[PDB]
């Protein structure tokens, strides 16, 4: 009972909890591609706004980080906007203390660590 | 106590083989305003000495004046007086060094840096400095104030013992000093693009040139420096 809650491993050998969570990924309906070009990357995604009375303006899943970072995400909105805000308070913070851009990889390798 | 109110700054100098180089610029500062454009420092005392003098300016005219009337005392009696016992340099400088000394007995001193750049009748070089407190000495090159901490590290390359003396010539002399300002106007607050040089020789007497303008001035890397660090 209290193994399959929180995120202790089960008698078998698995974290339950967190594969229960890419479950919740696809409850969006949204689908993604992403390429390499030769000096730029290009990334398409549908924009599904389902009722008339949407703005459909407002309605994104394409967030500026930085001038060199953007970034593009699959599930749920709330869970975007709490991620996307981290996001960018790592992405001012590392300017500030070492005085040049975050590279895509440095942005990428703290958002594992804190997902950890 | 006296303060300084307006100076001036640095007198730089260097002996040769022929006679001795003085040069010093006209700027009279109060404070950070540059109140007086063109104050000459180099006074010529006769014609085979001049003193050269920096720090305070209301001090700089008063000893003017005691070596006007130095000139004037002598010439009294025969005119073997001025033909061949003249003022020497060696002299001269004698009477500044006890009015200096006397003065900072008193605790009142003359505000003043001085430099008595001559050559003597017997023909020798002749080149001593004092100061307010009443220090004295002679070297191959001298510098006052700002100058003792930059433009003599340069000019002691080109003469650096008794020897080479004789070796340096007036070409050599005259453009090592006239890069010494080159290097003062970039790196002092005090200090302007107008200055007076002296040329003290044994053969032709006094040259005294005045406002000369350092020239070639490199700034053409600067517009290449851009920003204090991490601006792009």
């Amino acid at each position: 009972g209290y193994d399959r809650h929180i995120t202790i491993f089960s008698p078998e050998g698995r974290l339950y909890q967190v594969e229960y969570a890419f479950k919740a990924t696809n409850q969006t309906n949204i689908n993604s591609l992403a390429v390499r070009g030769k000096d730029c990357t290009v990334v398409i995604s549908q924009k599904k706004v389902p009722d008339k009375l949407l703005d459909p303006t407002t309605v994104s899943y394409i967030f500026c980080i930085s001038r060199t970072i953007g970034m593009v995400v699959n599930g749920p909105i709330p869970d975007a906007r709490n991620a996307a805000l981290r996001a960018k308070a790592e992405a001012a913070e590392f300017r500030y203390k070492y005085g040049y851009d975050m590279p895509c990889d440095v942005l990428a390798k703290r958002m594992a660590n804190l997902s950890q | 106590t006296q303060q300084p109110i307006v100076t001036g700054t640095s007198v730089i100098s260097m002996k040769y083989d022929n006679g001795v180089i003085i040069a010093a610029d006209n700027l009279g500062s109060y404070g950070s305003l540059l109140r007086f454009n063109g104050v000459e420092r180099l006074i010529p005392v006769g014609d085979n000495t001049v003193v050269g003098i920096s720090g305070d300016i209301s001090d700089m005219q008063h000893i003017e004046r005691l070596l006007k009337d130095l000139v004037t005392e002598n010439a009294y009696d025969n005119p073997l007086a001025d033909a061949e016992e003249a003022l020497e340099p060696s002299y001269i400088f004698e009477y500044l060094a006890t009015v200096m000394y006397q003065r900072r007995s008193k605790m009142n001193p003359l505000w003043n840096a001085i430099i008595v750049a001559g050559v003597q009748s017997n023909g020798d070089q002749f080149l001593r400095y004092v100061n307010l407190l009443g220090v004295t000495y002679s070297s191959p090159t001298l510098a006052t104030g700002f100058g003792a901490h930059m433009a003599n590290p340069l000019l002691r390359k080109v003469v650096d013992r008794e020897s080479d003396i004789p070796k340096t010539t007036v070409q050599v002399a005259e453009e090592a000093i006239v890069n010494a300002m080159r290097v003062l106007y970039y790196r002092d607050a005090r200090s302007s693009r107008n200055f007076s040089l002296a040329i003290i020789d044994k053969n032709t007497g006094l040259t005294f040139k005045k406002n000369l303008q350092v020239e070639n001035m490199k700034w053409d890397f600067a517009k290449d420096i851009k920003g204090y660090g991490t601006q792009k």
